[PDB]
């Protein structure tokens, strides 16, 4: 009878795969897409939802980008982000030029570490390679509503409150040229894709840094892509994949963190940079004090925190 | 990653809330205390470290906590 | 024929230049600048210059197109090891198209300061040969003399050349030990293919290194038939790797264009064409005579005695520098190129050329035996070895036979003594005497080392006279074969399955079986897996699944590591095509 082996992990020969080249310094434009389903035709597809050219810009249901603004986070977002990054799967210095190859390698690595069961490979691979629309086609579509991946592949409404996000609600209710002028000429793209799969058993995270920037034909961005995040998983309490993507973007917004990611060669360095980032963050409880005076009292502690950040 | 001084500070600030004070005053078991603490953490606001801070950007978050305050008093008389 | 720039087409704002480059220019990182008639200079960018064998007027040019693909565009090569009789192929990843290999090569080259010859790759080949030989002498560690077989898997495992270069230039990797010093040729071939000169690594079996200009090597054996003392100045090595480059010699007389052996000197290097070696033009390059003597030399043995006075003995002649082989063109089968170096044996041309050689240098048995031994020994196994003795005299005679088996390194360095036996015989009326004995893996007085070859010596001592007969043989140890099953063809972006099997042919139980897979363009870096026990009769089988990504002809290699041995390697090639539209 034919039989399969047990996965084994060791670091006996990682040293052979470390480059001596300087990674180089670049600015990064962060882009977020999510899997949703459009009321017109019963088909799943990826919508872009926010951007971080200089600040966070949010896209509403009508299709108009609001005012760029601060990227504020939530406690749960960073909590499960750390929890899933602790035991995540990373792929460093990958040499590919297509979305299909990246997806195949990432799925193989997930199977290697038993992050996903073998029988979910085909469905996840098919879902990952759907067509990527943009903001313009929303007017061609007339709106979308959230959906979740299903074993049969038939979309359904999630069994969770589908109310709109607060950031859009509080910052929405010429731009491509403007953002192209705002971004430096030497900037590279980072992509995050979020969605929900019901047949999974635990949220899974995937981090990919290509050996060199490439312009993938599957999804159009103004600049070539260097980094890529994948967030998947089932439905759990105290989680929000939109806020998880927002926290990932805000993490990508740091100069020091992205420098570390450029020089990163194992998961330990990324982890250590993550605790370092977490140490220099402050939490503001719900208080009845005046908002403006509380925010103006913040300057010395945040100045000291940023001063302590650069060591 | 444990600072007992900051743990005491967090305990004090948790005691500072009126709603949590009422919850502690009517508590009969640990479950409702856990529920109140989770609700308090739900309305908590965290801000990450930045690179070029300015008060113009910092004034863009002003509505949210007001909304949060209403949400914090959403289940309160 | 020089630098020029012609505008191919013009538009409202977009202009296309087709810049021409000189056929012989200095290579390196360049910078392009633009000067206006009045204004300052403005930078355009950077680019890199390389040779190409596609230009018929270039110093580097190869007529065949496929041969360019194997000698310049191939990244997965083969290295041939073992003795002259049994040949083992080892899959190597030269990896000349890595991202930063060009930077390392250029940075290493930048320590020459003869910039004007940087457009002449003969000087470049010479300086790189010298530099790599010096660095090899610098950074090769001696082996740890302590006995630790548990960690042998981490001492003799090779993952390609790029690492070796990184550790030699920066010293931030796994260092290399003295047991594997033949990788210098592979490193040289990798860097030369990186620079644009095609090169290939060849293996010479039973090559006599050491002595300069002599065709005689003295070997002294102990009275028992063993080797008294350790080491020698010039000895017969088991095999030797070397680098060959395709180039034209402009400073040399007509008729020496083609292949050249790169031979460094213990620093300073140089190179010599093959035809010059074949003819014997010793006054053409200082490193001709020493290389020529290594391909055809004679050895004579002295039998040491208790008194210490050495007496010459009659021994069977052995072949030195024969069966030169390398990787075949267009396939994965070995090809022999030994005819490019020597005239056919027992012919005229070799006779007159050699006699000219001796002249140039000098201006400046009543009984015997013959022995049959297998060319290889199965691991943890046994083999029968026979020797037959004949005397030629009207009277009888008493003889004493001594036989010894001992391990030896690949460069003629002794490792340990393994087995010894003595007996006595009596021959009468000139009758043949055949003796067949068994030899087992359990008869050894110790565990033989990891990378060594067995040498057996037979000594027949004549009682009445002092003349006596000697013979020796070289044996290798063969390890169990593992079978790989996979389709010859596959389609891109589609699942692919492979199967690997092995039969435990040994005599000891299996524990801690660990197997790993790797391959360029098929998998990421490498993947490892555990296994259960295998008993000395069972077979183990496993299957793997993946998805190819890069089109064309690829290959994947697996390796098995165990408690009995380390680094059991195998490989298989495959072709993947684009999906049907």
């Amino acid at each position: 009878q034919m039989e399969e082996p047990a996965a084994h992990d060791t670091e006996a020969t990682a040293t052979d795969y470390h480059t001596t080249s300087h990674p180089g310094t670049h600015k990064v434009y962060v882009e977020l897409q999510e899997l949703v389903m459009d009321e017109k035709n019963q088909e799943l597809r990826w919508m872009e939802a926010a951007r971080w050219v200089q600040l966070e810009e949010n896209l509403g249901e009508n299709g108009a980008w609001g005012r760029p603004h601060l990227s504020h986070l939530t406690f749960w977002s960073l909590l499960e982000l750390r929890r899933v990054f602790t035991k995540g799967t990373v792929l460093l210095d990958l040499q590919e030029t297509s979305l299909a190859g990246v997806a195949n390698q990432l799925l193989d690595r997930f199977i290697f570490e038993d992050q996903i069961r073998p029988q979910d490979r085909e469905e996840l691979l098919r879902a990952l390679l759907l067509k990527h629309s943009h903001a313009g086609e929303l007017e061609a579509l007339g709106g979308v509503k959230p959906a979740v991946l299903t074993r049969s592949g038939d979309p359904s409404q999630p069994l969770l409150p589908q109310h709109s996000s607060l950031e859009t609600q509080l910052f929405c209710e010429h731009s491509p040229s403007g953002i192209l002028e705002k971004i430096p000429p030497d900037s590279e793209a980072t992509l995050v894709l979020v969605g929900r799969a019901d047949f999974l058993e635990q949220p899974v995270l995937g981090f990919v840094r290509l050996q060199e920037a490439a312009e993938l034909e599957a999804v159009e961005l103004p600049v070539p892509i260097r980094f890529l995040f994948v967030l998947l998983g089932p439905e759990a309490p105290h989680i929000d994949y939109t806020q998880l993507g927002r926290a990932a973007a805000t993490l990508m917004s740091e100069r020091v963190f992205r420098i570390d990611a450029y020089m990163a060669q194992s998961r330990g360095e990324l982890l250590h940079s993550l605790e370092g980032f977490l140490d220099c963050s402050l939490v503001l409880p719900p208080t009845d004090a005046p908002s403006e005076q509380a925010l103006l009292s913040l300057v010395p502690v945040q100045r000291e925190l940023l001063r302590r950040r650069y060591q | 990653h444990i600072d007992y001084t900051q743990l005491g500070r967090a305990a004090a600030t948790l005691m500072s809330e009126r709603v949590f004070r009422i919850d502690a005053y009517m508590a009969q078991s640990r479950g409702e205390l856990l529920h109140s603490l989770e609700g308090f953490l739900d309305c908590s606001l965290v801000l990450p470290p930045t690179d070029a801070p300015s008060e113009q950007a910092l004034l863009s978050l002003v509505p949210v906590q007001r909304e949060l305050l209403r949400r914090r008093y959403q289940s309160s008389p | 024929k020089w630098w020029s720039a012609v505008v191919e087409e013009r538009d409202a704002q977009s202009w296309t230049i087709s810049v021409t480059t000189p056929a012989d220019a200095v290579i390196g990182h360049y910078s392009l600048l633009l000067q206006v008639s009045g204004r300052k200079q403005l930078l355009l960018g950077q680019f890199t210059l390389l040779f190409n064998p596609w230009n018929r007027e270039d110093a580097v040019f190869l007529k065949n197109e496929a041969q360019r693909m194997e000698y310049l565009l191939n990244q997965n090569g083969l290295i041939y090891l073992g003795t002259a009789d049994c040949i083992q192929a080892e899959s190597w990843d030269f990896g000349q198209f890595e991202g930063d290999v060009i930077d390392l090569s250029l940075r290493l080259l930048s320590k020459d300061k003869q910039v004007e010859k940087w457009s002449q790759p003969v000087h470049v080949a010479r300086v790189l040969g010298a530099l790599l030989h010096f660095l090899k002498e610098q950074r090769v560690l001696p082996t740890p003399q302590t006995q630790a077989t548990q960690e042998g898997a981490l001492l003799n495992k090779r993952r390609g050349s790029v690492p070796i270069l990184r550790q030699w230039l920066t010293g931030r990797g796994r260092p290399v030990y003295d047991g594997q010093a033949w990788v210098l040729a592979a490193v040289a071939c990798t860097v030369l293919r990186c620079l644009g000169i095609p090169a290939r690594v060849v293996t010479t079996f039973a090559s006599a290194q050491g002595t300069g200009g002599r065709l005689l090597i003295d070997e002294y054996y102990n009275e028992e038939g063993l080797q008294n003392g350790e080491g020698q100045r010039g000895r017969i090595w088991i095999f030797q790797t070397s680098t060959e480059c395709w180039m034209t010699r402009p400073a040399l007389p007509q008729g020496y264009d083609g292949w050249q052996i790169l031979h460094p000197s213990a620093g300073s290097c140089d190179l010599v064409p093959v035809r010059a070696v074949k003819e014997g033009t010793l006054g053409l390059t200082p490193a001709v005579s020493d290389l020529f003597a290594a391909i055809n030399a004679s050895c004579v043995v002295w039998k040491c005695c208790e008194d210490g006075t050495l007496e010459l003995t009659d021994s069977n002649t052995k072949y030195v520098g024969n069966n030169i082989s390398t990787k075949g063109v267009g396939s994965d089968r070995c090809e022999d190129i030994t005819q490019n170096y020597k005239y056919p044996e027992g012919s005229l041309q070799e006779k007159e050329v050699l006699e000219r050689v001796e002249k140039e240098k000098m201006e400046r048995s009543p009984l015997y035996l013959l022995l049959k031994a297998p060319s290889s020994l199965p691991l943890r196994g046994d083999a029968q070895i026979s020797v037959t003795l004949v005397n030629h005299s009207e009277q009888e005679k008493a003889v004493q036979l001594a036989i010894g088996v001992q391990a030896v390194h690949y460069n003629g360095v002794l490792a340990a003594k393994l087995w010894r036996k003595k007996l006595h015989l009596t021959l009468s009326a000139n009758l043949e005497k055949i003796i067949t004995i068994g030899l087992f893996f359990s008869n050894f007085e110790r565990n033989p080392p990891e990378n060594t070859f067995l040498r057996l010596t037979a000594m027949a001592t004549h009682s009445e006279s002092n003349l006596s007969c000697f013979a020796q043989e070289d044996i290798a140890i063969c390890r169990p074969h593992l079978a790989i099953k996979m389709p010859e063809k596959a389609e891109q972006y589609q699942p692919l399955t492979a199967s690997v099997s092995l039969q435990n042919s040994l005599d000891a139980p299996m524990e801690d079986c660990v197997i790993s897979i790797l391959g360029r363009g098929l998998i990421h870096r490498e993947r490892s897996y555990r296994f259960r026990s295998v008993w000395p009769e069972n077979t183990m089988c496993a299957k793997f699944q993946f998805t190819p990504t890069h089109v064309g002809l690829q290959r994947l290699t697996v390796e098995v590591d165990c408690n009995m041995f380390q680094n059991l390697t195998n490989y298989k090639s495959v072709t993947v095509v684009a999906p049907e539209l």
